């Protein structure tokens, strides 16, 4: 057995995972569309009610037993070990388009060295027709079909999306993005290479970097004409809007997805920590790292986002017509082509984006590494290395399709699924089995063996009251709204909603075939056929 | 509809310099790309040039990096062109021409009516 | 600087009769989908006239007959039926990011 080495490394290398490149558009774009300035209060309530418990929890079940995503399981509660399958699979579908957006940004970062800017001016082979969405407008215009040049930039030239008629016609593989994600996964190879050495020696550096990066960032829109005007719209409460669930819901969902519980990293990096090591103390302090994160990019987007509304001399939010991934490509694209200062600054926020990114792949890797290794004690000879290649090889094999021209479809799908109900439904299953087939009472004694001093009563009323209702109350309500899909132009038909229900459901449906397989595999009667599944198996 | 206008015929000596108009109108003037052309008489057609006037690059084919100069002028929607150290094998007629949009392939669809250029 | 030939330099084609033209480039042209390419045609003492953009798409004022295909180095330029009005030299130029060149031209006779 492995420790984490050094106590920075393994706090450095969570933040790295709790930080997120969808951390830097979903939250804003949450906490505009539901709440407004107001939307702090809920997101508030529903972090310190339902989040923090659950990284808590993660925490100390990764430090108790020392095992990875699927072991654990067997140590307290052998009938729900798909629980590691169900994280390995969601893990590489959201991986295939992570990489994907990784090629995007790689790709963009390359086009972003030269002195002046491609997607500038309208005047290159890739830009077309549409022109009258500027900057800085001396002359009145305005037309119904207007496309920026940017966005023109970004769909017809990284994306190229316009040799692409959506789902159907999905033909012709991008080399350039290829190049990109190779780089980028052999990157990701070298840096999970041996173990966690070598992660927390990365994360050393590319956790520090967008930290320096954001303040930068921030100190340059401070002193912007018009980022007071974003300011306000960012800290505009709207009270008459949280008189309804939605908006608690949404936060629910939002603070859940930004901590992510059940993803089965936080056991696997848990895993590698000392007995002895105080678990409440660095769980808070991510917490509240992550909080702040979010609030500095949420200010920073609305400051970005306010500057261009006045540059255009508009109101704020009609410059965002579309959100998602593209909100940067986008709306960053346009201001850093009209910033004084930019290759330096499009550089920048690329390399943060790119770090963003790495971290999250790198923590997902190896959670998955470390779940299925400690399945299979019998393999720390040389298999490491083999196992890694193994994983890369299968998340490259899943991004390929994501790596063609109309790639941004299936990548939005997966987004949106990919990362859901099917993680929210995962991290229900681990905290039911936990506070109550390993039994709540034992879970508080096993942390304050760890510890020193018996939890509080507020978290194992919080552990049995809230956390589950609330993550069941998020389930009902994602299920009960069927999504509605709009990407550049073009609506998703009815049979891509079937397909992303379906590869929603292979990932949650591991736990029921595994409760059937244990079934049929335990020998007793039909009443001692549960029992032997629920006792822990003796060491 | 698109009409491009083109100045007349001009008399050039040994070693002197003409100046070539040629006024856009009915379109967007500085989303567009003027490049001009040259046709020997009894020769075929040759490229010299492109320059977009809603940015002022300009873009030279051949040899003519310093013997042909791009400058357009907005506030008048028209595009000019310089050349310098005419002689006697360049007097041919040359033409303008305004690119169209991309997806077409910078298609060269509105011309001009050529200058006869001694 | 992308050199494009076109061939055969003199093409003798009556009444009745596809007249095919060809030219060859030495560099691929398509990037986006869109084949960089244009066919020109001019008649003595007139201006140029676009005929086909992207070596697909027909023009504005362009007669059908004057249909156009091909992609990535070979392009084809098919007139059928044509008529005594279409006896003027067919150019075929290239539209790359980088240097625009000229080809040779057919002298079409009758
Ligand atoms: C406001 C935005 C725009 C920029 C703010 C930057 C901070 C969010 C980053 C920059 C450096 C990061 C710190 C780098 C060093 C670590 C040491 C770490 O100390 C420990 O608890 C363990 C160390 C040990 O075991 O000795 C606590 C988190 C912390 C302060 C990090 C917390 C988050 C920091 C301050
Ligand atoms: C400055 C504002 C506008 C930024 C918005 C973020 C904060 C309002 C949120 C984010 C993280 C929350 C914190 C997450 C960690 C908890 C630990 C908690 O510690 C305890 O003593 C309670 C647990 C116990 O005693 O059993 C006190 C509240 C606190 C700091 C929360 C207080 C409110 C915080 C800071
Ligand atoms: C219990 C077993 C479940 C097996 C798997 C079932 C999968 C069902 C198909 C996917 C269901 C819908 O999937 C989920 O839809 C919700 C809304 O409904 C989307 O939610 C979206 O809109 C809501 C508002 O309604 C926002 O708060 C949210 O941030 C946004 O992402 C999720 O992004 C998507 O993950
Ligand atoms: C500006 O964008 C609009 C729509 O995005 C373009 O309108 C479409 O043009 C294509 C090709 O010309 C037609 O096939 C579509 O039918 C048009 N859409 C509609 C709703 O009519 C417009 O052409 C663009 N401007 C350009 C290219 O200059
Ligand atoms: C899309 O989900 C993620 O990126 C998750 C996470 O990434 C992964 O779990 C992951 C898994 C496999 C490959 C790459 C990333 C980073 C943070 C914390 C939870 C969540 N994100 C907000
Ligand atoms: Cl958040
Ligand atoms: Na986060
Ligand atoms: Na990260």
């Amino acid at each position: 057995r492995e420790t984490w080495g050094k106590k920075v490394d393994f706090l450095l290398s969570v933040i790295g995972y709790a930080v997120d490149l969808g951390n830097v558009w979903r939250f804003p774009y949450i906490c505009y569309q539901n709440g407004g300035g107001a939307f702090l209060l809920p997101y508030t309530i529903m972090a310190i009610f339902g989040g923090i418990p659950l990284f808590y929890m993660e925490l100390a079940l990764g430090q108790y037993h020392r095992n990875g995503c699927i072991s654990i399981w067997r140590k307290i509660c052998p009938i729900f070990k798909g629980i590691g399958f169900a994280i390995c699979v969601i893990a590489f579908y959201i991986a295939s388009y992570y990489n994907t957006i990784m090629a995007w940004a790689l790709y963009y970062l390359i086009s972003s060295f030269t002195d002046q800017l491609p997607w500038t001016s309208c005047k290159n082979s890739w830009n077309t027709g549409n022109c009258t969405n500027y900057f800085s407008e001396d002359n009145v215009t305005w037309m119904l079909h207007s496309t920026s040049p940017a966005e023109e930039f970004y769909t017809r030239h990284v994306l190229q999306i316009h040799r692409s008629k959506g789902l159907q016609d999905l033909g012709g593989i991008s080399w350039q993005l290829a190049l990109c994600i190779m780089l980028i996964f052999t990157i990701i190879y070298f840096s999970i290479w041996k173990g966690v050495k070598t992660s927390g020696k990365v994360v050393w550096v590319t956790a520090t970097f967008p930290y320096i990066i954001l303040s930068i960032l921030l100190v340059r829109g401070a002193t912007l004409p018009g980022a007071w005007r974003g300011v306000l719209f960012y800290l505009k409460p709207n009270w008459q809007k949280l008189l309804e669930t939605g908006v608690w819901v949404d936060a629910a969902a939002q603070i859940f997805f930004s901590l992510g519980p059940g993803f089965g990293v936080l056991l696997a990096f848990a895993s590698y920590n000392k007995f002895n090591n105080n678990c409440y103390q660095d769980a808070l302090v991510t917490s509240v790292v992550n909080c702040m994160t979010s609030f500095v990019s949420g200010f920073v987007i609305f400051t970005v986002l306010g500057y261009m509304a006045e540059m255009r001399n508009e109101d704020v939010s009609e410059v965002a017509k579309d959100a998602g991934p593209s909100l940067l490509f986008i709306t960053y694209a346009e201001a850093i082509a009209n910033m004084p200062a930019s290759t330096f600054f499009a550089i920048i926020f690329f390399l943060m984006l790119i770090t963003l990114g790495l971290d999250s792949t790198f923590a997902g890797l190896e959670g998955v590494i470390t779940a299925v290794l400690d399945e299979f004690p019998h393999f720390w000879s040389k298999r490491r290395e083999w196992l890694a290649l193994g994983v890369v090889i299968t998340c490259f094999l899943g991004s390929l399709i994501t790596l063609t021209f109309g790639g941004a479809y299936v990548v939005k799908l997966l987004e949106e699924f990919a990362t859901g109900p099917a993680v929210l439904t995962v991290a229900l299953i681990e905290a039911v089995a936990v506070f109550w087939f390993y039994g709540i009472t034992q879970f508080c004694s096993d942390v304050k063996e760890m510890l020193g001093f018996s939890p509080g009563w507020f978290w194992r009323i919080c552990w049995v009251a809230i956390s589950p209702l609330f993550l069941v109350f998020i389930i009902c309500s994602f299920l009960m709204s069927p999504p509605q899909l709009w990407l550049f132009q073009y609506n998703y038909p009815q049979w891509s909603i079937i397909l992303g229900y379906c590869i929603g459901t292979s990932s949650f449906i591991c736990i029921p075939t595994y409760i059937t397989y244990r079934l049929i595999i335990t020998p007793g009667t039909l009443k001692e056929r549960i029992v032997k599944g629920i006792t822990p198996e003796t060491p | 509809q698109v009409q491009l206008q083109q100045s007349g015929p001009e008399l050039v000596k040994l070693g002197a310099s003409v100046r070539i108009s040629c006024k856009a109108s009915g379109y967007r003037f500085s989303y567009s790309w003027m490049n001009w052309v040259k046709q020997r008489p009894g020769k075929g057609l040759e490229w010299i040039g492109r320059i977009y006037p809603g940015d002022g690059d300009t873009k030279y084919s051949g040899k003519f990096k310093g013997k042909a100069t791009l400058t357009a002028d907005k506030s008048s929607s028209t595009v000019y062109m310089q050349l310098s150290s005419l002689t006697s094998e360049d007097s041919a007629v040359y033409f303008c021409a305004r690119s169209a949009y991309g997806s077409e392939g910078f298609a060269m669809d509105y011309w001009g009516q050529g200058t006869s250029v001694t | 600087d992308i050199v494009l030939t076109q061939s055969p330099a003199s093409l003798a084609v009556s009444l009745g009769q596809r007249a095919t033209i060809s030219c060859r480039a030495s560099e691929s042209v398509d990037n986006y989908g869109i084949s960089f390419l244009n066919w020109f045609q001019q008649k003595p003492g007139q201006p140029p006239k676009l005929l086909i953009y992207a070596a697909s798409n027909q023009g504005s004022g362009v007669p059908a007959r004057f249909s156009g295909s091909g992609s990535g180095t070979y392009f084809s330029l098919n007139i059928h039926p044509m008529e005594e009005d279409d006896t003027a030299v067919y150019f075929c130029q290239q539209t790359k990011g980088v240097s625009w060149t000229f080809g040779g031209g057919t002298k079409v006779e009758i």
